[PDB]
């Protein structure tokens, strides 16, 4: 199977407070796995998987220091920002950036992710080919034209197409046993609904990852049906259900299908 | 600009009347990230309601895990509510056991 | 391990 990581890295700023908050959290194959927080007594990246607590006290160290960089990095460009965007002290800002590679199903580079976002909306992006950038608003050119000047993406390829690649290998040879998907385990359940008519709804459980596909079909053809957003157990798994109001007395018509990764093949069902 | 919440209140188990369990409070999709999260009982504050670290989405948008221990008996109403920015009032959404 | 941002914004 293919694999990734991500950092996903915030900062916050407010009215009042003197300094932005700053948080890192890192991900392998969508797992959380470290985290640094600003506003922590002594803030510094704690492992979040108990296959991290291998990593030796350098590993922390100089994580926790690229970290206090990357805190002053988030300030000195809120403050920039603010200044670009004509935006007067009084409100509530944020920066966010992801970053990181995924691997194929081989272990080789598929693709490396380095974005920025400002409130909330994409400000600036590098491009799939590590070399170019994409910038939106017009504030955001101020910035593309500076990393243009300046090589950035050169070293942010360095980073991805390197170190990146290199210890999510380390990570996931030290972390097999995240390695392992759960299938999902589907019934259904009947409610009244109204006069005439009831509900289906084809619960999927107990499953990860998130991703998942359920639809209902009637003789073959698939509906447009209420469907929940894939939401957490919270302990590590996920459910999903979707609901398709059937006449009564017709419900041996209608058939749930679940398509997971996890699976051998599609699971087949109805209300019994 | 703001993003409103978007809210599911539900159990982590099939819910069984008499049974200990853990009630979820699932929001998603707002900003900014500062966001309030309650959890009630028959309309009385949960006391020690647990909040995971906040998070983000691939498409920047913020979340947030509420959770809390409880044992849902016939007669009580269970709910969560959130107050946001991109709301004037806040939102409560009721725990519906079939959802 | 961690990007570390070059240029500021």
């Amino acid at each position: 199977g293919p694999h990734s990581m991500r950092y996903f890295e915030t900062a916050v700023s407010r009215p009042g407070l003197e300094e932005p908050r700053y948080i890192s959290v890192g991900y392998v194959d969508n797992k959380e796995f470290v985290r640094f927080d600003s506003d922590a007594e002594n803030p510094r990246y704690e492992p979040r998987a108990p296959w991290m607590e291998q990593e030796g006290p350098e590993y922390w160290e100089r994580e926790t220091q690229k970290a206090k960089g990357q805190e002053q990095w988030f300030r000195v460009s809120l403050r920039n920002l603010l200044g670009y965007y004509n935006q007067s002290a009084g409100g509530s800002h944020t920066l966010q950036q992801m970053s990181g590679c995924d691997l194929g199903s081989d272990w080789r580079l598929l693709r490396g992710y380095l974005q920025f976002a400002y409130e909330g909306r994409d400000y600036i992006a590098l491009n799939e080919d590590l070399k170019t950038w994409t910038a939106a608003d017009m504030a955001a050119q101020i910035t593309r034209r500076k990393w243009e000047q300046s090589g950035a993406a050169e070293h942010y390829k360095a980073y991805l197409e390197g170190e990146c690649v290199e210890w999510l290998h380390r990570y996931l040879k030290n972390g097999n046993a995240l390695l392992r998907t759960d299938s999902p385990k589907a019934h259904v359940t009947h409610h009244p609904r109204s006069k005439g008519e009831v509900t289906l709804r084809c619960w999927a459980l107990g499953f990860y990852p998130a991703d998942i596909t359920l639809t209902w079909q009637l003789n073959g053809e698939e509906l447009t049906m209420e469907l929940v957003e894939t939401r957490p157990a919270g302990d590590g798994t996920f459910q999903k259900w979707a609901s398709v109001v059937v006449p009564l007395g017709k419900e041996q018509n209608y058939t749930c299908r679940v398509y997971h990764e996890g699976l051998p093949e599609p699971l087949t069902l109805r209300w019994e | 600009i703001q993003k409103t919440p978007q809210i599911q209140v539900y159990s982590r188990h099939p819910p069984e009347n008499g049974k200990p369990n853990i009630l979820n409070c699932y929001v998603t999709q707002f900003h900014p990230p500062h966001i309030e999260i309650q959890m009630l009982k028959n309309g009385k504050k949960i006391p020690k309601v647990e909040m995971s670290d906040m998070s983000f989405s691939k498409d920047w948008s913020f979340y947030i895990l509420a959770h809390t221990e409880f044992t849902p008996t016939e007669t009580d109403t269970y709910a969560c509510r959130v107050k946001h920015d991109s709301m004037a009032e806040p939102k409560t959404v009721y725990w519906d056991r079939d959802m | 391990k961690a990007p570390a941002n070059f240029a500021t914004m």
